[PDB]
């Protein structure tokens, strides 16, 4: 009597939807008290096998495999906003959860979703078009703003106690990694911006290089490995006779042609070697491999030479150095040798060798020393490092702020709140309950104590209404109302305007679903 | 949450810490009988019938079959720990544990930790600046090195082993190829040669090497030899792009076979006119070596000359040797001159067992040198190789800066007093925790009375009771118990050891407790 | 190590297997411990008798309950304590108790001829068994006037009957040979044909 | 890293998985931004640089390498030991070389590999037996002692699936209807994975399959045609086992196997005796292990005895040794690491002691 794959499973109406709005609580639930400067710890063992602490949202889930696949769409979601603007994670989790839990309130008395979604799209609207009207601008001319901003970003994070050496070890990295090119398209790549970290020493030992540090050693005792301008050329072809890729097999006929083609070899190594001697060299490196032929005729002109190195770190060189990359020893210009470095540094931090070089000249690549006493606690400075370098660079990209802590965000609420009643209808109720599932971002700051929340959030709605006092939040260490104008919290507008887009249109999403089906390919 | 993954394990704030308080009990315990010229000795087993005797605590990390996070945390910092110093590891868990004790009789007192995280912090900046002041300076001489080195060879391993290994570091230490710039052990190898007593290793000047003639025809004891470091093909070798021979005669096969072995011994009778070149006749030494191999043909056309040849040696060997014996490294024969060329003054070679080996002693200056241990059992050889390493690590620690502080507790009861007289100072709730704090250290030295012997709080309170007016250098005595002053013995230890340490208790104790919840997430059902 | 690596992946050696038999059976052993108590006030119909070493708080619910269910089944077992003497009726009326019997009560319907020492000690036995037993039918003839020139080669042969329906044979004394025979013995014979339940050795 | 380059497949997964994830064919992100699209088909377009299992290039091995594992598996080696597979022999050279382009572009700590028999031979469960291995284009002898290849042990046969065909067409122009083409090469292949079993012997499988024709199966294929009396079928084993039907009359391959095991001492040959398990790449056809069975007992003494080993299924038996042994949990005793790597370079690899 059956029709279709007897593995089908299909399940609809309201009880599904609010099976959805629980998973949704069960994912908030995980993440309630990392939120805010004072923080309460979490660990994560990684999905591989390993380990892991952190405090910040997707990172938190990235690490989370998952069943009933909604949860998978909010993972989905915290990596899009992670990747996207690279903080608040947490706060649009968050967010995101508690918010549905307020829909749910609006649904389950014989409503539509559709009503719904037409209240979130207003709200949306009126969220932005005020978030514009209250943005305000700042001049990024200083080291004080910017430092600042650093502080009210990582005051969230374990790194706080260091935060203005932090900040220095930002500031730095940002501004020689910066390029621009024909005229126009100003870059900051992270990926220029490499992080390494050491073994060992102490936390406040973390610096950005003005040059280039690198994991590598010299390929023979004899290349010095003192330089203070280094000749540094960069090499893109094997040291061995080419192969090419033609066929093989000339046929061997006489007895003077053996140890010929051994000497040819040996002369064209000669001639590889000498157009790169001829150009009067210090150094050179190369990303393939090198005859003991070539490294002697190197060593009788006093030339350094380096074996494999990543591509990754070829371009950050040559950014570094100021010298081209060349697959042609036989096509060597004398234009692109390498000059800019400082000193050449031949060094031995830990038990492996390095190579240090030190620039004298504008850079737009790093390596960032990084001292400390486990892997973990160097992931988590890491961590904490793209962190600051995201933020750093949204405020090169936004010459405006808005103060975190909660203080803006009950405004836009009262402010909504106020626009809500101009019109007539219905829709409302939905809309301004958006604005009542705002509130709960500072709950959170506050539960993170354990203070009396309700008089801090009565007297916070109401101070921001008359002479629209919609700067004050809460000093979070003491978990008491203050003014944002002197405790110095500030976040770059681009994390907290993604914020408010992704939540408001993964609560539009996720009210979509009413029918399942499992069991199919 | 085990609604979104039936099989999670989740567990809330209490079952976190507890757990890790736990974890952290368990291990100190174990770790307490490991510190001290008087520690208890362990013995482990791996996972395949062999045995290792360690009083390391990496070791003891890394051998335990112990799978947990706070372990795992444990093992990374230690392994970091004994990378970089080395020596008295045993603390940083001891540390670590015994502050996790403390703060857990306050933070089940009501206290949240952040409180106790400030205090810490507090007192880990006071401790700081007193250490920093109390540090003292000394001239590096041998006889400061000796004690120095004494500290650590007592720490890690017995009497004797001591006795004899301090004289060996500090002669070790001393051959350098600049004395005003770092030094590297590298050039300073160790080699394992297990035929002879636990009294029997020492220190030789030059290299010693465990390969010896591949082609043997060759001589026995050899003096005066001049070094031809070369880094070429010595064997027949196919060139890289394909070809054949073709003939139609058994006279052509005669004259490509003979000519098939022209090149290599090209260069062989290269090396003889150099050979000859720098010393005719007189039986002046001349050693060739080659990193790479060498054909039997070429090997025997060398052998009936009274040339010895040597292959297939370390990496790192003509590196080292290339500063050791004075010469340049020879990388092919484009151009060729006596000066590449090192020296040594007697070279003989034993056989052991399977192997045999080439000495390369009585160097003009010694400038690298290698360390020979001899010992019965292999891991008596490792656990050899580990004090040598501690002891090398503690005189770099040592020379390093110019500067040292007393150990076996002296200064540590130094600043616990400082700190409890600056405690009125600081405020709030995290005064307690600087109690704490300060009771983090008294872990060091009690830990030696529960290693010597005698009531933990009538020693403790005899050293406290001994500070003067001034703050007495005054550590725990190892017969007496008794309070001594450190500068009499003259026992000290190295200042950024205590440093780091210092740093990495403290971090790696707010970030175990600021934990909230433990997941075990990532199991695809 | 490589054994149980190869578990993890392969089946290939079994020696992880039939530990869960041994657990379940000491399961079930410590289980039925408790069936001693269960039933301690259940059993017993002499408890009231038994005061000051059985009392210590009576409910009057379920224990009045007791003594009403405990007198029911008394009534019920005494109202059936009629017989006791193994009687002989004739052959002229034997189509009438062959048939005529009570559905529901079974008949011991013994055939023998007197004289030999085997039928009358097995005469006996059922005698004394009717003391005990008040609540079966016996039934002694002479199997002459019970069935025609009966052989006589097959005797003493003990039948039992219900509502015409032979459910257990014991034919001669080729399974009651031997004056060694005995009391029990004829009882737990009696007992495996299902009309008795009672215990013995062997 | 459970990476594996097999005789032509490179298979991604970890040691714990029950296989690898991805596969090595020599659009599922492709239309959100075709980053990875460009480099998946550009490695795609090279080629497989291993043949008769000996390596044949070196570029473009790494050139697949740093796609294959930077792109879809998402794995820092850096931060793992390495466990691939090789060719089934190679001097010292190929694995040194391997060793410098490893080290000098990832420098990844450890490192073990393991010949493809060794693998084989721990899927089956197995730490000891010699086992057949027949691969494609060329076939060699591996007797495993405890799960080290003994460098003086392993032969090389030249016999080959593709030289079995090749004689079968040589001696189907005697059937007639040859087979030459690309299409006729497919299906005398395809009749071959079909029916070419063994029975006992070539005279008495003709006899029974002429005399009587009772062997006879008719071909209803397509691609084929009833042109076989029996004949054919057995006719590709014939040359599997007795050389002079190919025309390069040498001796058995039973001979070299046997050889191979007499020359070590008699006493480890026991444990070679224990379970002498096989392997295919030209053999897929049962009748196979009792023949040789009993042609290798005419060469076995009768007072010891001789076992014969096949399972059916062995396409991934390399990915199922290299999965136990990365969790054997002694094999770490004999990685090696950076520690001897920048000691010594590639002395070591080629064992200067002994």
């Amino acid at each position: 009597v059956l029709v279709l794959s007897q593995n089908t499973k299909r399940e609809s109406g309201r009880k599904v939807q609010s099976g959805n709005i629980n998973a949704a609580k069960t994912i908030a639930d995980i993440i309630r008290t990392c939120l805010g400067p004072k923080s309460m710890m979490k660990m994560l063992l990684d999905p591989m096998g390993g380990i892991v602490m952190t405090n910040d949202g997707n990172a938190i889930l990235r690490e989370i495999q998952v069943q009933h696949p909604a949860a998978k769409s909010m993972i989905e979601i915290s990596r899009t906003q992670d990747e996207e603007v690279g903080d608040g994670t947490t706060s649009v989790i968050i967010l995101a959860g508690e918010m549905l839990s307020v829909a749910e309130h609006f649904l389950e008395q014989q409503m539509h979703p559709t009503v719904v979604i037409s209240a979130y799209r207003k709200a949306l609207d009126d969220m932005i078009s005020t978030l514009k009207k209250i943005s305000i601008p700042v001049d990024i001319s200083d080291s004080d703003m910017m430092l600042n901003i650093i502080n009210s970003s990582i005051t969230t994070k374990a790194i706080s106690r260091w935060s203005s050496l932090a900040c220095n070890i930002a500031l730095d990295a940002v501004k020689m990694v910066q390029f621009e090119e024909n005229g126009r398209k100003e870059i900051d790549i992270k990926k220029y911006a490499r992080v390494e970290k050491i073994p060992g020493g102490i936390i406040e030992d973390s610096c950005v290089l003005r040059g280039v540090m690198i994991n590598k050693d010299v390929t023979h005792p004899r290349m010095r490995r003192y330089i203070k301008n280094p000749r540094i050329v960069l090499l893109d072809s094997s040291l061995e006779y080419k192969k090419g890729e033609s066929q093989t097999d000339i046929e061997i006929t006489r007895e003077e042609d053996f140890t010929r083609i051994l000497q040819m070899e040996e002369e064209y190594i000669q001639q590889l070697c000498e157009d790169i001697i001829q150009l009067k060299p210090d150094v050179v490196i190369t990303e393939k491999g090198i005859s003991d032929l070539a490294q002697h005729y190197l060593m009788r002109a006093n030339i350094t030479a380096i074996r494999r190195v990543r591509k990754t770190d070829n371009n950050r060189i040559a950014r570094a150095c100021g010298a081209r990359i060349v697959s042609r020893p036989e096509e060597l210009r004398e234009d692109d040798v390498g000059t800019g470095a400082g000193l050449l540094e031949i060094k031995k931090i830990g038990d492996e060798y390095f190579t240090f070089i030190t620039d004298c000249k504008d850079p737009k690549a790093c390596t960032i020393l990084l001292r400390g006493a486990s892997k973990e606690i160097l992931s988590e400075v890491e961590r904490n490092l793209q962190d600051a370098m995201q933020v750093c660079r949204n405020v090169l990209l936004d010459p405006q702020l808005v103060p975190g802590g909660g203080a803006s965000e009950m405004a836009v609420a009262h402010a909504l709140t106020e626009k809500s009643k101009a019109m007539t209808g219905v829709e409302q109720w939905p809309y301004r309950a958006v604005a009542q599932a705002l509130e709960v971002i500072p709950r959170t700051l506050i539960q993170n104590c354990g203070a009396s929340t309700i008089r801090l959030l009565t007297s916070l709605r109401a101070k921001h209404t008359q002479e629209n006092c919609e700067t004050w939040g809460v000093n979070g260490e003491t978990g008491t109302l203050v003014d944002m104008k002197e405790l110095g919290i500030w976040e770059p507008l681009a994390v907290k305007l993604q914020t408010y887009k992704t939540a408001v249109e993964t609560a539009v999403l996720l009210l979509r679903i009413d029918d399942i089906v499992s069991g199919h390919k | 949450v085990k609604t979104l993954n039936p099989k999670a394990e989740v567990a809330r704030a209490q079952a976190a810490l507890a757990v890790n308080i736990s974890a952290a009990r368990g291990l100190q315990d174990v770790l307490r009988t490991n510190l001290g010229p008087k520690g208890t000795m362990k013995m482990l087993v791996s996972g395949a019938g062999d045995i290792k005797l360690t009083k390391d605590g990496n070791v003891l990390l890394h051998e335990m079959q112990i799978q947990h996070p706070t372990a795992s945390l444990i093992a990374k910092v230690a392994t970091a720990q004994d990378d970089i110093t080395g020596d008295g590891t045993t603390s940083n868990v001891l540390i670590i544990g015994e502050l996790l004790k403390q703060a857990d009789l306050y933070i089940s007192e009501g206290l949240h930790p952040r409180i106790i995280t400030e205090g810490f912090e507090a007192a880990k900046e006071k401790a700081l600046q007193f250490l920093e002041e109390v540090k003292v300076s000394r001239e590096m001489d041998r006889e400061t090195l000796i004690d120095v080195a004494r500290t650590s060879l007592r720490t890690k391993v017995h009497a004797e082993l001591a006795d004899v290994l301090t004289e060996a570091v500090v002669d070790s230490i001393l051959a350098i190829k600049k004395q005003d710039e770092p030094i590297d052990l590298f050039m300073i190898e160790i080699m394992e040669m297990k035929h002879k007593s636990e009294t029997d290793t020492s220190l030789i000047r030059g290299l010693v090497l465990d390969h010896g003639a591949r082609h043997p025809d060759m001589k026995k004891r050899v003096e005066d030899a001049y070094i031809l470091t070369c880094n070429v093909s010595l064997e027949y070798e196919k060139t890289e792009v394909n070809s054949g021979f073709f003939y139609k005669s058994a006279e052509e096969r005669e004259k490509l076979v003979k000519a098939e072995r022209k090149f290599i011994e090209d260069r062989v009778k290269k090396i003889i006119e150099l050979k000859r070149k720098v010393c005719g006749d007189s039986d002046k030494g001349f050693v060739v070596i080659n990193q790479k191999g060498i054909d039997p043909f070429s090997l025997d056309a060398l052998s009936k000359e009274g040339i010895v040849a040597l292959r297939r040696a370390k990496r790192r060997n003509m590196e080292r040797l290339t500063l050791a014996c004075g010469g340049v490294a020879l990388n092919s024969f484009d151009d060729l001159s006596p000066d590449c060329l090192g020296h040594a003054g007697l070279v003989y070679e034993y056989t052991l067992g399977e192997e045999k080996f080439t000495f390369i002693e009585k160097c003009n200056n010694p400038r690298s040198v290698t360390l020979l241990i001899k010992g019965p059992n292999k891991h008596t050889l490792t656990q050899i190789k580990d004090a040598v390493r501690d002891g090398l690590r503690a005189v770099k620690n040592a020379i390093d800066d110019g500067c040292v502080v007393p150990g076996a507790g002296a200064v540590e009861v130094a600043m616990a007093e400082a700190l409890i007289k600056h405690k009125p100072s600081v405020k709030g709730r995290a005064q307690l925790g600087v109690q704490a704090f300060a009771d983090a250290l008294l872990i060091i030295p009690k830990v030696l009375a529960q290693n010597s012997g005698f009531d933990l709080q009538e020693t403790l309170v005899k050293i406290q009771a001994e500070h003067s007016e001034s703050g007495q250098l005054v550590g725990v005595d190892l017969n007496t118990g008794e309070p001594m002053v450190a500068a009499e013995v003259g026992v000290w230890d190295n200042y950024c050891v205590k440093k780091q340490l210092l740093h990495s208790c403290t971090v790696i104790a707010t970030n175990i407790l600021l934990v909230d919840e433990i997941m075990r997430a990532g199991m695809s059902s | 190590e490589w054994n149980d690596i190869l578990r993890k992946k392969g089946i290939l050696p079994p020696k992880e297997s039939l530990k869960e038999l041994e657990e379940e059976a000491e399961e079930e052993q410590r289980i039925l411990q408790q069936s001693v108590v269960k039933t301690y006030e259940d059993m017993t119909l002499e408890e009231l008798e038994d005061h000051e070493d059985e009392f210590n708080e009576e409910d009057e619910r379920a224990i009045e309950m007791y003594r009403r269910r405990r007198l029911a089944e008394w009534k019920a077992t005494k109202l059936k304590n009629k017989f006791g003497e193994v009687l002989e009726i004739s052959g002229k009326d034997y189509v009438q108790e062959v048939t005529k019997a009570g559905e529901g009560l079974w008949v011991i319907l013994h055939l023998y001829k007197q004289g030999i020492p085997l039928c009358a000690l097995i005469n006996q036995h059922l005698s004394g068994l009717a003391r005990k037993f008040p609540d079966v039918k016996f039934i002694k003839a002479i199997s002459t006037t019970c069935i025609p020139n009966y052989p006589d080669r097959n005797l003493p042969t003990i039948f039992v009957y219900l509502e015409g329906d032979i459910k257990a044979q014991f034919i001669g004394p080729l399974v009651f040979g031997g004056m060694n025979l005995t009391r029990d013995e004829l009882e737990w014979k009696l007992s495996e044909s299902g009309a008795i339940m009672t215990d013995l050795e062997e | 890293l459970v990476v594996d380059n097999g005789s032509g497949m490179c298979k991604a997964g970890f040691a714990g998985d029950d296989a690898p994830r991805a596969v090595f064919p020599s659009g599922q992100k492709d239309s959100y931004v075709g980053d990875e699209a460009q480099s998946k088909r550009g490695i795609l377009t090279l080629k497989y640089p291993i043949e008769h299992g000996i390596v044949t290039n070196w570029d473009d091995m790494e050139k697949i390498w740093h796609h294959t594992f930077y792109n879809e598996l998402r794995v820092a080696p850096e931060e793992h030991p390495v466990l691939l597979t090789e060719a089934p022999l190679n001097p010292k050279a190929n694995r040194e070389k391997m060793t410098q382009i490893m080290f000098e572009t990832f420098n990844t700590p450890a490192m073990y590999v393991a010949i493809q028999a060794v693998l084989s031979l721990y899927a089956s469960g197995r730490t000891t037996g010699i086992v057949m291995d027949s691969g494609d284009g060329v076939t060699h002898t591996v007797p495993i002692y405890e799960g080290y290849a003994l460098p003086h042990a392993i032969l090389r046969l030249d016999l080959a699936g593709r030289d079995l065909t090749d004689y079968l067409m040589k001696i189907l122009t005697e059937r007639g209807y040859s087979f030459t083409t690309t299409a006729e090469r497919e299906i005398v292949r395809d009749i071959k994975e079909k029916l070419c079993y063994v029975a006992l012997d070539f005279e008495q499988e003709m006899a029974t399959a002429a005399s009587s024709s009772s062997l006879e199966k008719s071909y209803e294929l397509p691609d084929g045609q009833v042109i076989t009396i029996g004949n054919e079928r057995f006719r590709c084993p014939e040359a599997l086992f007795q050389p002079s039907f190919l025309g390069m009359e040498s001796c058995g391959i039973h001979e070299t196997t046997f050889n191979s095991i007499m020359k070590c001492d008699v006493d480890i040959r026991k444990d070679l005796y224990a379970n002498t398990v096989l392997s295919g790449g030209t053999t897929m056809y049962p009748g196979i292990a009792d023949r040789m069975q009993k042609e290798i007992t005419a060469l076995a003494p009768s007072t010891m005895k001789i076992k014969i080993i096949a399972p059916p299924e062995r396409k991934y038996s390399v990915w199922i040794g290299g999965s136990i042994l990365a969790s054997l949990s002694t094999f770490q005793q004999m990685w090696i690491s950076k520690q001897e790597y920048d000691e010594s370079g590639p002395s070591i690899v080629h064992r200067k002691c002994f």
